[PDB]
């Protein structure tokens, strides 16, 4: 039940503090389904969000809880219900308990109030799990709000009511998943939480009681309350998150400042002002390029790289021992016996590598010396070191290097020697060595990144400003979603954001759309309207009029049936804007995208990228002790497993050897894999495959039971897998 | 040299259980911790089952690939690298039989 | 030659492409075909990216016959009810009385919609995609545009209230609540489907992994009819079975006997390509044939193993089986993967079905 | 579908012996090759009377000719105590069987068909029949 | 896709086959010595970095633009066994 | 292209007595647009120190002949008290767009 | 059956 | 029996069952010589009985336990050769290929059916042996090992190493795996056209053949060591030849979404 | 009783140590550092000695134990090997024995082969190592011979790259 706590981004790690499962105890819900428990029951309205649950294996087993919800005496999920005595309704509310709530006729919250009146006769009530249009003499009780439905971690979405409840889940756990940007900044459209996200959970600091600023610093903000007394805020400048993510806390007081009670002084790890804000806000055209968006792919304007929006700071902890061997104690020196000091220079401190280093992967992070054998010298190697240099330090060269994938620069380190201060060293760990690195990703095409509502996809193609999709006036899109994403996937919320989002652009504004209760359809268009005057305003008085181009696209838009025929361009072009799309040039040829195109602020984040991601490729490398197919771990990267789908996949193909190949040489066959290298070292087409290990494994674990497996001839007479080894003496 | 054309499973006569086998197992002696060695004739003797190391032998008498068919003179160790240690079978001789429980139940 | 298998008389569909594709395949020659595909995949990229399709929100239209179809089908349940209101429905009669009031009332916005797009924009963003072989299905738009209705209980008993909204505009918070109690349900069975696929795809590699092509013609002819119609859709009237389940059953087989149809004489053994599938059914429509025979995998005589006559046409490639095949596989595989999508639109279908036979 | 239905009836039960006792089920195929030359090259007319037999996909497979192939899913425990007893051999066709051995597939390039085909130029083919031109001795 | 691929499907009996003749003579081809082909005058094997293809990049890539021309023979048993490796070895150098 | 604190070792390091962080203020720099007049500069070292209750903004750089500051009151840094900062930043003439991991000054 | 309970018997 | 850490060592669970059945026998004969009540010799007979059951098959009859740590069942060379997972069981799940490799997938629009955008650095291991001998053949490396430690840091890649590469993978095609493997067609062969970063360029219309979208999704890839596999892999593997697919006669290198829209 | 026999006075002294740790355990809170147990127990004992015996006290693991999550993980998969020699050393050995071959063979047998055998053929004695031919011939030729070969070894760059 406990674990690691999830801190990618303050939001996640607060999420799984809240987080509720079964298989606990053994005695309540084990793995055997109980299928029933795990679909979102009637009663766990306001107790637990219906969103919340991992889609695949452990399915509805796990799930953290809603809003308002609270644990009262005991363990039970009541959720708040305002009471509503006859026609009128009350600002006073009742938590209830499971059972309780199906004594009484419930009404939701969406129901037209004008304080305590209720406005309509046949009104929607649902008694015990059944919907039911009920009257106003009737509703008992009334639901608290839209939020107490859902969890926090959900109730961050913009237009969750327009988008499938299937996809909202994605949405959710995107945001657990969200890795802190340099540059943080809040929605250009939010719900209303992301300040209480950021304040409940403990990114930002904020300030006790009123007072002044004394000083602020890089790493402290000292300030002086009106009471007569000072304290010293301490900032953790960069801390390592157990997932590897910056926290940072970035002074946004100047000196000598009033503060109100309970005001930012410093911002959290990913906050702009107080509020959350995770990924960034970029302007997007909604159509499709040439295949660089297929599927579920996203091209992006390398203009993004140039600012540094989409980058994060990384830290990986590279550790190593000096364990006690009885061959001798593993010294941690400077000393790395074989080769060169072109590979020392970084190791500048006697041992260890000098902070601020740039480390590349195959650098020496810290050096260490084992011994050469198990208990005896070598023959051979007797006389090589007496040809050039018998007095060769027998020592080992076993150091703590850059593991491939990547490394940066190195931020701080710790070495725990003889002495103990008051720390824990494990048996025959003489000392520790830890090595802090730090990296800047800067976005790139490996990348995934996804908006709240569930668009997720990857990178495919940074383009050059110079040619990606720019509006009339010069300013260009950041990234160009394809538009087939959205009609199968049922999210249109999304295509809601983008256009308020083209408002709050032009108006340079954000705003708050409530989950349920926010903006309206028209309460936007008039948004917009507002902001066909910045666009267009501007152009009039800036002294000029319509393109050919931008009449040409309003000529087949006519046609399409975006625009009242007969009316002036200028009027057209409202009419169109307020639709949401605007005219788009290609940017690679100038010349016009035929048809009105969406385009806004929409917020996009970026994913963090698991160790999986490091890209695992292994050429050669270890091998299990009793099972003799290939394995990793520290260094070496461990093979693919081939399984029997992918066996079949072959089997159903002619690929004989290729099959052979995946059952010998690549994995078992000891000789086998031996003889291919060496083959392939020599550009010899490689060797004919012996017998698999998995084979020998067999027959003798077979011969360990009384039964003999033995293989045979053409005519039935003995042939031989175990080549020499099994004859006697 | 031939390719295995027909593989088959039959019982094992206790002959045939001695002709796989290399000496007896006859003492629960591991390996004695002084010396990560095999302990006597027990579960890991190099006589047994074979040399714990690549081309030489035990002792050492002889230790390279020219004579690698041959046995040293005082100690018993043929010559393939730790492999043959992995693929050889010795057996244990029963007091009083007992019953495969493959068989019996 | 070009021209001859392509339909310009239309808005190019995946259906006409797919099509093309397959034309191309038989006619022209494989590697022929690989130009074309790329080349369809180039101009297909580009054009895509000019047109300039885009999803808004105004685009979702909602029909002005929403208010309609509602509003009649609302007063008419307020009928329902004054008539259980009085006696004379059972409990259970109102129930079955409304789900199907709106089982139709929901079925008539969605072809409302449609004909919507059909009739005032031929270019809707949303619409061409679906009706182009690319994005979009009848029962989504509905969703966004027309209304999603009725969602399940937890048990699987309908709700009596639909979900009055669409997409589009707000779907309220309890019909957000409902959609979640399927919406659970339904995550489950697809792990379970994917789960007993594997089940299925395991067990059938089991059976038929040492079934191989290793031939000469197999020369025992007991060979298999198959039927061109099906007895009873309504009591008894004789039918010409669909189009593609006959493709299913001659496309690229090996006749047993000779048969003389419609003037051409299908010689003994030959391969019946989809052309010539595609007489018999012509023939079978003016009343020739009845049933058809081929040879067949149910009536080989290689014990393990099947022969080319037997197998018929299909390896990946379009021409007779290629002798060594791995058709024990390949057979397993192509029942082991639609498994996954045997969802289940006191008797069984779907997946469970698939075990039980 | 056909591919498959048919190794569910790969086997039959037996009502009038010559060989094995009746009551036992086996593969239709193997039966037809015994009445086949029992009837045909051995004389005595010795009908084996069978009855055809249905069993699941599961079970067909469950119980086959290879140990190999049975000793993978049901008990490797029994499967091989039976296989044992009668010493049986098992003749490698099939994939999953075949595959154990980390042999080739029996199936695919693995085609007895042609494992075995040669190639030549022109100039090789001359230079073989050369060689057979010198076995003319003196 | 690849070069005559249907041309290449057809001149053989099986598709399988086919896949056995174009390897085995891409072995012979380096493994006798790469100069081992029947057509390399005029209009031969090409890659880029200069025209060098025309001594060792793929194998099979020249195995099969030969098959594609009538001059190889691949029979189920044209030539001896042992006899073949013995007059190869005779007649092409290179080592 | 470059630029020295001089106490500063690493690019993720903080100054004490000033509020901002490295990458920062690195990233305050890229913000600064100079301009030199002539081919003579290729790569021009612009100098600047300051200490205590100062702000630095990029006018506090020393006045350098053929080079110019198109933006004099941008913001560098904050620095309280005891506050130390004394840099060196190269500013380079090229094209588009190079990561500092491309050129590694 | 179980193996304590026979020889404690058994010798018993 | 092995070294662990501290000196902790690891040894298969059979070693403990040998030694009873060896302590058991050996034990017998000395009460037999000894002299022998009868009471006494059956008893162990008995439990020797039952040690001979535990080597072969552990809790068919009873389950034999280490001492207190850990009630499990010493695997028995049953559960060796059955299991959980065990012998031909997991040897059935899988074994792990030798020259293999596994990255994110993204689409490829320019690519053609017939090749794939793999990592050069991904590459570089996979196809480590064949670009070492291909070193030794220009003059980048004296020898192998030489070509070896040539390598073996990031930073010491001379540039001409990479056409080296490019040189060596002229022709020669790989596979390429999606997660769930249902069909055939869930592995195909392509021509590695390589490239920077970290990505895996796949083409956009056999995404249709694995079941491959892009928000994630990861394909293996694996490389065809023998000229006979990769004579396969090239000719019945890869791409551009299998078209059709195997359950109906239908195309499966049909105009996926963006490509009809288009049209 | 345990996997590795361990001598009846090993056990009392473990027995000892055992006992000894208990009274310890008594009264500080503190499971003893390795001090205590040396004194309590006696006369010759230091904490290498403590630390020693309850190293041999601690019985072996089981190679076959179920591992991480419990599920389907059994432990010895993730322990590599060291006598096998991975691709890389196989081919190292190649080159190694083909190139210190070609070297062999090119000198005079004398010498060379005296110090080839006597170092890479039996075990690692000058005198002992040459024939009939004294010290004086032996390192004569042993560094005339092995640096003409390392000296134009270092023109044919071959060996160079330290091949360990
Ligand atoms: C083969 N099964 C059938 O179709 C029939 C026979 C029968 C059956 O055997 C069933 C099952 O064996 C399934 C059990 C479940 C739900 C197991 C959990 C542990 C699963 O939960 C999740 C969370 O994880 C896993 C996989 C999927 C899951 C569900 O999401 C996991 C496996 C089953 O559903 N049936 C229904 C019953 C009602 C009724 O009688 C109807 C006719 O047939
Ligand atoms: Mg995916
Ligand atoms: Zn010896
Ligand atoms: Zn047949």
């Amino acid at each position: 039940l406990s674990q690691f706590k999830d801190e990618t981004n303050p939001l996640s790690s607060l999420r799984h503090k809240r987080r509720i499962s079964a298989l606990g105890p053994g005695g309540l819900t084990r793995e055997r389904a109980g299928f029933d428990v795990r679909d979102v029951h009637r009663t766990h309205y306001g107790r637990i969000c219906p969103v919340e649950t991992p889609e695949g294996a452990n399915i509805g087993l796990i799930t953290s809880l809603a809003a308002y919800a609270r644990v009262d005496e005991l363990g039970f999920i009541r959720t708040p219900y305002r009471r509503v005595v006859g026609g009128v309704v009350t600002d006073e509310v009742v938590y209830m308990t499971a059972t309780e709530e199906d004594r009484y006729t419930i009404a939701q919250a969406n129901t037209p109030l004008e304080g305590n009146r209720i406005a309509a006769e046949r009104v929607v009530a649902r008694r015990k799990g059944e919907p039911v249009i009920v009257s106003p003499e009737e509703v008992e009780f009334m639901d608290v709000s839209p939020k107490q439905v859902f969890s926090v971690n959900t109730n961050l979405i913009p237009f969750l009511e327009h988008d499938d409840a299937n996809r909202a889940l994605m949405g959710s756990n995107m945001q657990t998943q969200a890795v802190p940007l340099i540059r943080a900044q809040a929605p250009v459209v939010m719900t209303g939480l992301e300040e209480r996200v950021v304040r409940d959970s403990l990114a930002a600091l904020y300030a006790e009681e009123d007072g002044e600023v004394a000083k602020v610093d890089g790493n402290r903000i000292v300030v002086r309350y009106e009471d007569g007394r000072l304290v010293e805020y301490p900032l953790r400048r960069f801390y390592r998150s157990n997932q590897g993510t910056a926290l940072d806390q970035r002074p946004r007081v100047v000196v000598g400042q009033r503060v109100r009670k309970g005001d930012l002084l410093a911002d959290g790890p990913a906050s702009e002002n107080g509020f959350l804000a995770l990924g960034q806000n970029v302007l997007v055209a909604i159509m499709p390029f040439d295949g660089y968006n297929f599927e579920d792919a996203i091209v992006i304007s390398e203009e993004l790289l140039k600012r540094d929006f989409y980058t994060s700071i990384h830290i990986e902890r590279y550790e190593i021992e000096a364990r006690d061997t009885k061959l001798g104690p593993e010294r941690i020196t400077r000393d790395i016996p074989h080769l060169s000091e072109a590979a020392l220079r970084d190791l500048d401190e006697e041992g260890v590598v000098r902070i601020g280093a740039e480390v590349k992967p195959g650098d020496i992070l810290v050096g260490r010396t084992s011994f050469k054998g198990e208990s005896e010298p070598t023959p051979e190697e007797r006389l090589l070191r007496s040809i050039f240099g018998e007095k060769a330090r027998d020592v080992k060269d076993t150091s703590l290097r850059v593991p491939p994938g990547e490394g940066g620069i190195v931020v701080r380190t710790v070495r725990l020697r003889r002495g103990d201060p008051g720390v824990e060293l494990k048996p025959g760990v003489r000392e520790v060595v830890r090595v802090y690195v730090a990296q800047k990703r800067k976005l790139q095409v490996g990348d995934k990144l996804a908006n709240r509502h569930g668009n997720k996809g990857v990178v495919a193609k940074i383009l050059p400003v110079e040619d990606m999709p720019h509006l009339p006036d010069g300013t260009p899109v950041d990234v160009i979603l394809n538009p087939l994403g959205v009609p199968s996937r049922m999210n249109l919320g999304q295509i809601l954001e983008t256009h308020l989002g083209l408002a709050g652009y032009f108006l340079g504004q954000r705003y708050i759309s409530p989950i349920f209760d926010g903006a309206k359809e028209p309460e936007i268009k008039e948004l917009l309207a507002q902001a066909f005057e910045v666009y267009f305003g501007k152009r009039k008085g800036e002294g000029f009029g319509v393109d050919k181009r931008e009449v040409e696209v309003l000529r087949r838009a006519e046609k399409l049936g975006l625009v009242t025929p007969g009316k002036t361009p200028e009027e057209q072009l409202k009419e169109l804007f307020l639709q949401g799309k605007v005219v788009l040039y290609d940017g690679r040829t100038g010349e016009p995208i035929e048809g009105p195109i969406v385009v806004g602020q929409m917020f996009i984040m970026k994913l963090y990228h698991m160790v999986e991601d490091k890209m695992h490729a292994r050429s050669t490398g270890p091998y299990s002790l009793i099972t003799q197919q290939p394995l990793g771990g520290k260094a070496q990267f461990g093979g693919q497993r081939f399984g029997e789908m992918e066996v079949w996949a072959l089997e159903a193909y002619g690929a004989a050897h290729t099959l052979q190949e995946m059952l010998t040489l690549k994995s078992d066959d000891i000789e086998g894999r031996n003889a291919a290298y060496e083959a392939i070292i020599k550009g010899e087409d490689v060797p004919e495959p012996s017998v698999p290990e998995s084979f020998r494994v067999l027959v003798k674990e077979l011969q360990a039971l009384a039964l003999d497996v033995q293989t045979l001839d053409e005519k039935d007479n003995p042939v031989d897998i175990f080549e020499g080894l099994a004859s006697k003496r | 040299k031939k390719e295995v054309r027909k593989v088959r499973i039959a019982l094992a006569s206790p002959e045939k259980i001695r002709s796989w086998s290399y000496g007896e197992v006859e003492k629960p002696e591991t390996i004695n911790y002084r010396t990560l060695k095999p302990e006597r004739d027990g579960l890991f003797d190099e006589r047994i089952f074979g040399p714990i190391k690549d081309y030489e032998c035990a002792c050492g008498k002889y230790k390279r690939q020219r004579f690698e068919g041959k046995v040293c003179e005082r100690c018993g160790v043929e010559v393939t690298k730790s492999i043959v240690r992995r693929y050889r079978m010795g057996h244990i001789e029963l007091a009083t039989p007992a019953a495969h429980i493959w068989f019996v139940k | 030659v070009a021209w001859e298998l392509i339909q310009l008389d239309v808005p190019q569909e995946k259906n006409s492409l797919k099509d093309l594709v397959y034309q191309a395949f038989l006619r022209l020659g494989m590697e022929k075909t690989a130009r074309l595909l790329d080349a369809l995949k180039y101009y297909g990229f580009t054009f895509s990216t000019t047109s300039g399709i885009t999803i808004g929100i105004d685009d979702a239209v909602i029909p002005e016959e929403k208010k309609q179809y509602l509003e009649e089908a609302d007063r008419k349940l307020l009928q329902i009810e004054q008539a259980y209101e009085m006696g004379f429905l059972t409990d259970r009669e109102r129930y079955d009385q409304i789900l199907q009031l709106w089982t139709e009332t929901t079925e008539k916005v969605t072809q409302a919609v449609f004909k919507n797009f059909e009739e005032n924009y031929p270019f809707n963003p949303l619409y061409v995609m679906a009706q182009s072989g690319a994005r979009g299905n009848p029962q989504q738009i509905r969703q966004l545009c027309g209304l999603r209705g009725l969602m399940q209980k937890p048990s699987g008993e309908t709700f009596e209230v639909p979900v009055r909204s669409s997409f589009r505009e707000g779907l309220t918070v309890l019909e957000y609540f409902i959609s979640s109690h399927g919406a659970r349900k339904g995550g489950a069975d697809t792990a379970l489907r994917t789960a007993d696929s594997g089940y299925l795809t395991r067990k059938l590699v089991d059976v038929t992994h040492e079934i191989v092509v290793r031939e000469a013609d197999c020369g025992t002819t007991n060979y298999i009819s198959v039927p061109l119609f099906q007895p009873d859709e309504v009591t008894r009237s004789l039918r010409l079975r669909k189009r593609a389940d006959i493709e299913a059953g001659l496309y690229g087989r090996v006749l047993a006997r000779e048969v003389e149809v419609l003037g051409v004489r299908l010689e003994e053994g030959r391969y019946l390509s989809m052309d010539d599938v595609h007489l018999l059914i012509k023939a079978a429509e003016a009343g020739e044939i009845q049933e058809v025979p081929v040879r067949s995998p149910l009536t080989c005589q290689t014990r393990y193993g099947v022969c080319q006559k037997c197998y018929g046409y299909d390896l990946s490639m379009a021409r007779p089986v290629s002798i060594g095949e791995a058709v024990g596989i390949v057979a397993a595989q192509s029942i082991g993967e639609p498994g996954t999508q045997l969802t289940m639109r006191d008797i069984t279908q779907g997946l469970p079905r698939v075990i039980e036979l | 579908i056909e591919i498959v239905v048919r190794q569910m009836m790969k086997y039959v039960e037996v009502t009038d012996p010559g060989d094995s006792r009746l009551l036992e089920g086996q593969v239709l195929e193997k039966w037809d090759v015994e009445a086949l030359n029992e009837r045909l090259i051995a004389e005595g007319k010795t009908p084996v009377a069978w009855k055809p037999l249905l069993m699941g996909v599961t079970k067909s497979a469950l119980s086959t000719k290879s140990w190999l192939s049975a000793a993978s899913f049901q008990n490797t425990t029994h499967v091989l105590t039976e296989a044992a007893i009668a010493g049986k051999k098992d003749e490698l066709i099939g994939l999953k069987e075949n595959v154990i051995l980390g042999r080739l597939i029996p199936a695919g390039t693995g085609s007895d068909f042609v494992r075995f085909t040669q190639v030549v130029d022109q100039k090789t083919l001359k230079a073989i029949e050369e060689a057979r031109k010198e076995a003319v001795e003196a | 896709a690849e070069p005559g691929i249907d041309k290449l499907f057809g001149m053989v009996d099986s598709k399988y086959r086919l896949t056995v003749v174009v390897a085995k003579r891409a072995q012979q081809l380096l493994r006798h010595g790469f100069k081992n082909t029947v057509l390399e005058p005029e209009e031969r094997p090409k890659m880029q970095t200069l025209e060098g293809l025309f001594d060792d990049p793929n194998a099979e890539t020249w195995a099969m633009k030969e098959l594609l021309t009538g001059r190889l023979v691949f029979g189920e048993n044209l030539v001896p066994e042992d006899r073949l490796q013995k007059e190869m070895e005779r007649i092409y150098p290179g080592e | 292209t470059s630029v020295y604190i001089e106490d500063v070792l690493h690019e993720f390091s903080t100054i004490p007595g000033v509020k901002e962080d490295v990458v920062e203020i690195i990233l305050n720099l890229k913000e600064l647009v100079v301009r030199f007049l002539n081919p003579s500069l290729q790569t021009v070292t612009l100098l600047l120190k300051a200490e205590g209750p100062k702000e630095v903004k990029a006018r506090d750089f020393l006045p350098v002949a053929d080079v110019e500051i198109m933006n004099p009151d941008l913001h560098i840094a904050t620095l309280e008290e005891g506050g130390r900062l004394n840099m060196e930043v190269r500013v380079d003439r090229g094209v588009g767009y190079v990561p500092a991991e491309k050129h590694g000054i | 059956k179980i193996s304590t309970s026979d020889p404690v018997r058994q010798y018993l | 029996m092995v070294q662990v850490d501290g000196g902790r060592f690891a040894t298969s669970d059979l070693n403990d069952l040998y030694r009873r059945l060896i302590n058991r026998n050996n034990r017998l004969k000395k009460l037999l010589a000894q002299g022998a009540p009868e009471i006494i010799i059956r008893n162990e007979k008995r439990m020797l009985q039952e040690a001979v059951d535990a080597l072969l098959d552990n809790g068919r009859r009873g389950a034999p336990v280490t001492n207190p740590g850990s009630d499990r069942p010493l695997r028995s060379l049953t559960d060796i050769l059955s299991g959980k997972q065990g012998r031909f069981r997991q040897n059935l799940l899988g074994k792990r290929v030798d020259y293999s490799g596994r990255s994110v997938i993204v689409v490829g629009p320019q690519l053609k059916l017939h090749q794939c955008g793999l990592p050069k650095r991904m590459a570089l291991e996979l196809f480590k042996p064949f670009l070492l001998k291909k070193m030794e053949e220009k003059g980048i490396a004296p020898n192998v090992k030489a070509a070896r430690r040539m390598l073996e840091r990031q930073r010491d890649i001379k540039d001409e190493v990479w056409d080296a590469l490019e040189e060596v993978i002229h022709g020669k095609v790989v596979l390429l795996n999606r997660a769930p493997t249902l069909h055939r067609l869930g592995i195909q062969a392509f021509q590695p056209v390589l490239v920077e970063g970290q990505s895996i360029q796949l083409h956009p219309l056999v995404c249709e053949a694995f079941n491959a979208d892009f928000d994630g999704d990861q394909m293996a890839v694996h490389v065809p060591l023998s000229s006979f596999a990769q004579a396969e892999a090239r000719i019945q593997m890869l791409s551009a030849h299998n078209l059709l697919s195997p359950a109906s006669g239908e195309p499966l290198a049909k105009p996926s979404r963006d490509i009809i829209l288009g049209l | 009783a345990r996997t590795i026999r361990i001598p009846v006075h090993m056990v009392e002294t473990i027995n000892k140590l055992s006992r000894t740790a208990r009274q310890l355990q008594q009264e500080l809170g503190r499971e003893p550092t390795y001090e205590e147990i040396a004194e309590a127990m006696g006369p010759g004992w230091d904490a290498k000695r403590v630390e020693e015996t309850l190293k041999i006290a601690q019985e072996p693991v089981s190679l076959e134990t179920p591992i991480g999550d419990e599920k389907d993980s059994f432990y010895g998969d993730f322990i590599p090997d060291e006598h096998l020699p991975s691709p890389v050393d196989a081919a190292t050995q190649s080159l190694l024995s083909e190139e210190l071959e070609k070297a062999l063979s090119k000198l005079s047998e004398r010498e060379a082969m005296v110090l080839k055998l006597r170092k890479g053929l039996i075990d690692g004695e000058e005198v002992g190592a040459f024939f009939g031919v004294t010290r004086e011939r032996i390192r004569q030729i042993e560094n005339k011979a092995l640096r003409k070969l390392k000296y134009h070894e270092s023109r044919t760059r071959k060996l160079r790259d330290f091949l360990d």
